[PDB]
Parts: C-alpha cells; sequence; structure tokens
C-alpha cells in the first residue's frame, strides 16, 4: 500500500486555507466564506515518480480555540503554514504558529512550507522578500499561491510532501 | 415578549415543533430581526431553510435563507446590523443567540444552545430561549457530528408568530 503523509494547514482566519485545500481536491473555487471548524480531506497524487496518499486537515483560524490546536499538532506530520499577501496581521501571525507547533512537537525539524497565499490580489502589503527571509530563517521552503488562480497549489502541498520525504 | 414557532422536519418527514420566547424587553432590535424573519413578513425568511451546523455537545445552528450553504443569511435591517448589547449570557440549554463572523455582523443565522457555551458570553448577543419543545432539539443532535456537519436535512419546515 501507498505510503500515507498527514499534512496540516494551519494560519489565520480567512488566509485561504480551505480555498487551497478545496483547490487540491476538487479543482474549483468559490470566493464564498464558510468558515472552517475542522475538515480532513485524502487525495492520491504522484510526487517525484512515487505514489503517495495525501491525508489533509483543515484547521480553523479562531484564534479563540488558540488553545486546542495540540493534539492535531502532535499528530501532524508537515504544516503548511498559510498567511495572506495582502494581510500583514496574517503574516505575523505566522511566527506564532511556527513557535506554538515547534513547542508542541518539542523539535527544531518540523517538515513545514510557508505559503503566501491570495498572490493574484492588487493589494499587497507582504513583501516577496520579507517571506524568504522570514522562511529562509526558519530553514523551510516559501511558495507564492493562489487558491483562486491555482497558482502554486500542488505546488505548495507537494513541496510539503517533499520536506516530509528528506525528515524521514 | 413575542413567542415564535419552528415546525422541524428530518428530510421532509415531520419531528415537531419548538416554540422560543423572544426577550423583546433587552434587546429589541435583535429580537425583532428573529420575529420578522420567523413571519417572512418582509418577503424573506426562516421558512425552507436547514440547520446546517449541528454538533452534539454544544449547539445546532442554522438560519443561512439566501445561500443555503452555511455562508449566508440576511437581516430584516440590512445584510448585517451591530451587536445590540451583551446583557444575557450563554447560561445553558435551549440560549437562543445570534451567529456572527466577528463583532457587529449579525445577518440571519442564529444558534440554539444544547449546553452551557460560557466562552460565547460578550462575543454572540443573547436574545431568546426555547420555550416549548427542547425535547426536539434534542432529537435533533444525532444527526449532527463533531464538525457539525449533518447526516439527514434538517429543516425548518414552517414558522411563524404564536
Ligand atoms: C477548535 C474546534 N472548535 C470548537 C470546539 C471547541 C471545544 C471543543 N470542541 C470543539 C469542536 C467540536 O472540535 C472540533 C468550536 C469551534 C468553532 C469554530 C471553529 C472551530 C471550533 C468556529 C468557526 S466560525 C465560528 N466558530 C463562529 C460561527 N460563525 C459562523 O458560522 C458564521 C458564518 C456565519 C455567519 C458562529 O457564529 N457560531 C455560533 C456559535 C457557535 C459556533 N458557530 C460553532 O460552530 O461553535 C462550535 C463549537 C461550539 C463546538 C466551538
Ligand atoms: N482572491 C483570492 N481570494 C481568496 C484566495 N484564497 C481564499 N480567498 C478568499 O478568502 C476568503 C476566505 O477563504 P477561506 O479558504 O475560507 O479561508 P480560511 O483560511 O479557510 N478561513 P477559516 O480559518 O475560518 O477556515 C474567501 O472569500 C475566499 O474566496 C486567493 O488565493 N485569492
Ligand atoms: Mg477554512
Amino acid at each position: 500500500s501507498m505510503t500515507e503523509y498527514k499534512l496540516v494547514v494551519v494560519g489565520a482566519v480567512g488566509v485561504g486555507k480551505s480555498a487551497l485545500t478545496i483547490q487540491l481536491i476538487q479543482n474549483h473555487f468559490v470566493d464564498e466564506y464558510d468558515p472552517t471548524i475542522e475538515d480532513s480531506y485524502r487525495k492520491q497524487v504522484v510526487i517525484d515518480g512515487e505514489t503517495c496518499l495525501l491525508d489533509i486537515l483543515d484547521t480553523a483560524g479562531q484564534e479563540e480555540y488558540s488553545a486546542m490546536r495540540d493534539q492535531y499538532m502532535r499528530t501532524g506530520e508537515g504544516f503548511l503554514c498559510v498567511f495572506a499577501i495582502n494581510n500583514t496581521k496574517s503574516f505575523e501571525d505566522i511566527h506564532h504558529y511556527r513557535e506554538q507547533i515547534k513547542r508542541v512537537k518539542d523539535s527544531e525539524d518540523v517538515p513545514m512550507v510557508l505559503v503566501g497565499n491570495k498572490c493574484d490580489l492588487p493589494s499587497r502589503t507582504v513583501d516577496t522578500k520579507q517571506a524568504q527571509d522570514l522562511a529562509r530563517s526558519y530553514g523551510i521552503p516559501f511558495i507564492e499561491t493562489s487558491a483562486k488562480t491555482r497558482q502554486g497549489v500542488d505546488d505548495a502541498f507537494y513541496t510539503l510532501v517533499r520536506e516530509i520525504r528528506k525528515h524521514k | 415578549n413575542p413567542t415564535v414557532f419552528f415546525d422541524i422536519a428530518v428530510d421532509g418527514e415531520p419531528l415537531g415543533r419548538v416554540s422560543f420566547e423572544l426577550f423583546a424587553d433587552k434587546v429589541p432590535k435583535t429580537a425583532e430581526n428573529f420575529r420578522a424573519l420567523s413571519t417572512g413578513e418582509k418577503g424573506f425568511g426562516y421558512k425552507g431553510s436547514c440547520f446546517h451546523r449541528i454538533i452534539p455537545g454544544f449547539m445546532c445552528q442554522g438560519g443561512d435563507f439566501t445561500r443555503h450553504n452555511g455562508t449566508g443569511g440576511k437581516s430584516i435591517y440590512g445584510e448585517k446590523f451591530e451587536d445590540e448589547n451583551f446583557i444575557l449570557k450563554h447560561t445553558g440549554p435551549g440560549i437562543l443567540s445570534m451567529a456572527n463572523a466577528g463583532p457587529n455582523t449579525n445577518g440571519s443565522q442564529f444558534f440554539i444552545c444544547t449546553a452551557k457555551t460560557e466562552w460565547l458570553d460578550g462575543k454572540h448577543v443573547v436574545f431568546g430561549k426555547v420555550k416549548e419543545g427542547m425535547n426536539i432539539v434534542e432529537a435533533m443532535e444525532r444527526f449532527g457530528s463533531r464538525n457539525g456537519k449533518t447526516s439527514k436535512k434538517i429543516t425548518i419546515a414552517d414558522c411563524g408568530q404564536l
């Protein structure tokens, strides 16, 4: 049977966690905002010649439940850390999620990918260079995406699988 | 204080009637929104809409009659209206309270608590409580799940003012 990868998508409310995941799984985008409680998805893919199963946990951004993330962080193998390039606050919130994952897993070596979503939008407030520098400071890849145009969507998830692969 | 009712159906099969007291004496604008939406008198309202999020141990949420998918809803004052006050608390099962997407975004979505939900105090406007039919709300719970997706369509087949 094929290797399964437990991916978790995290980030502030409205950054595009669900829109990214539903583009991956269903190949469609809607501008409507349906706030997530918690959703799980499965998808078979081929990455660098190798077939595998993505088990994706799409989490809630709600800060009021920030104390209920520990179990899914323990269980997850890799994390897609999403902010929106037109929302400076979501970029600040990113540092918090990374520190929280590191603390909960008790490791400096957690597979993750920094994702700057909504790159189709003109109202950009977070510079490409800002995110590359943060990613570099973390030792993780940075990918620009648009759930709306599909730019970078596969690449973001597939890169995260590569990060998990190198860790194992 | 006005009283309204919902006749609940499950996949079109009748379940029973839930009635609510609306605290017009304490939150008149929010009570009036819910009353008017229950009668349909503005030309739109709850009749036919579903409970799209049911989480046993917590609440039953509904009221999206514009998009029928959990994302919509509108008030009788415009798409959204401000938080009237936070005088009343989420004290236990039966409390009726407005759903929202942050401060001052009340539309038509609402929830009925099936337990005390105190951490929602000061964030969601409480404006009513179940008067009769709490056993109908309790019976709705088994059609829900941990993340709230329902296993049968739970609809407001009819509603009005008593
Ligand atoms: C961390 C997990 N988690 C929990 C929780 C906490 C502790 C233990 N277990 C859980 C669940 C079962 O673990 C999977 C919650 C919860 C709530 C949210 C996101 C995640 C949540 C969430 C997303 S958006 C919102 N909260 C407010 C939401 N807004 C909209 O729907 C806007 C569209 C319309 C206009 C809204 O007003 N309500 C009306 C009040 C109840 C509220 N929904 C809701 O569903 O609470 C679910 C509840 C009660 C279980 C809390
Ligand atoms: N233009 C544009 N809009 C996007 C993009 N990704 C998401 N959105 C929009 O942003 C809003 C929120 O997206 P959503 O995926 O629900 O965000 P979330 O991070 O899942 N939110 P939550 O934590 O509450 O579940 C929606 O209106 C959605 O259409 C994107 O790449 N471009
Ligand atoms: Mg989401």
